[PDB]
């Protein structure tokens, strides 16, 4: 998955959704431990950047997306969702990874 | 014990008829008299 | 029309005529239903299962 620098990527894990859900989205650069991004829906924590837009979590039918504005070359991280829906059980594993491969 | 040349009055019919589902279908008996039944032509 | 000086006694309790309403909502509501479908074949083996949840 590819776009120029200081562009929008467009990134999207996992199933279809069902009910009220609430995501998390976790980044990992390569050798290195895994991290946060986005622990709500659309919420960060501080001390890490804006330009990350998530979906909201109202939508049925839906794929959780993640748009990731003003790229770089250090956002070249693996990334996975982590789903929570309000009708399916509880995930015990991750999502599928995206890797990004920056320009 | 029905002597040779009399009839018989009463007949004893066994046949098959709908329940009160569609798939399930039973046996069931009951008995007639001779002037309701005829015969439909070993068995 | 509204009278003067005339004096009537009520009853709620013996009252006649609420005992046709409850007649005539009853005959209207049968007679709301003969044009519809019956539901004769639908009494059969069900299977069943939970909803996903
Ligand atoms: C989907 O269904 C599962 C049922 O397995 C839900 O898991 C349940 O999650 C709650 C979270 O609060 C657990 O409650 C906790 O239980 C301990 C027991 O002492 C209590 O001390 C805690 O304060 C807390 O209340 C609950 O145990 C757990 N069920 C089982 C069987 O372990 C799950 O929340 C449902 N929803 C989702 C979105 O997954
Ligand atoms: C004609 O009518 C006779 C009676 O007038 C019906 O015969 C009866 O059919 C039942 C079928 O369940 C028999 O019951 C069985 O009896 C044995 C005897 O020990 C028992 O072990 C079984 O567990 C069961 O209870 C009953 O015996 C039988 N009557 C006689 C006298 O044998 C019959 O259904 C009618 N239809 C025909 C013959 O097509
Ligand atoms: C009432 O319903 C029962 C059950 O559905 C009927 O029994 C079925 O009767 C037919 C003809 O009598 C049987 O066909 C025969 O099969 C045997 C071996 O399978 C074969 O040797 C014969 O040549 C003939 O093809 C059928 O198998 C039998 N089914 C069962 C489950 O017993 C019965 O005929 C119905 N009517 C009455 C009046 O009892
Ligand atoms: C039921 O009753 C009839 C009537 O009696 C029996 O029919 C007889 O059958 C035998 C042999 O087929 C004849 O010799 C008789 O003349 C018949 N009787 C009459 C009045 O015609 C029949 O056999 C009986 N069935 C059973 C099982 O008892």
């Amino acid at each position: 998955v590819s776009v120029a620098p200081g562009q929008t990527a467009r990134i999207t894990c996992g199933e279809e959704s069902l009910g009220s859900r609430s995501v998390i989205w976790y980044q990992q650069r390569p050798g290195q431990a895994p991290s946060l991004i986005i622990y709500n829906n659309n919420d960060r924590p501080s001390g890490i950047p804006d330009r990350f837009s998530g979906s909201p979590g109202s939508t049925f039918g839906t794929t959780a997306t993640l748009t990731i504005t003003s790229v770089e070359a250090g956002d070249e991280a693996d990334y996975y969702c982590h789903i929570w829906d309000s009708r399916r059980p509880t995930n015990w594993v991750f999502g599928e990874g995206t890797t990004l491969i920056v320009l | 014990n029905i002597t040779d040349d009399m009839r018989g009055e009463l007949k004893n019919c066994s046949f098959n008829m709908t329940t009160e589902l569609r798939d399930k279908k039973q046996k069931v008996y009951s008995l007639f008299y001779r002037l309701d039944v005829v015969q439909i032509n070993s068995n | 029309i509204h009278l003067e000086n005339v004096t009537e006694e009520f009853n709620m309790w013996k009252n006649n005529m609420v005992e046709q309403m409850h007649t005539d909502i009853i005959s209207l509501w049968d007679q709301s239903l003969k044009p519809c479908v019956k539901l004769t074949p639908l009494c059969v083996t069900l299977q069943c299962t939970n909803v996903t949840n």
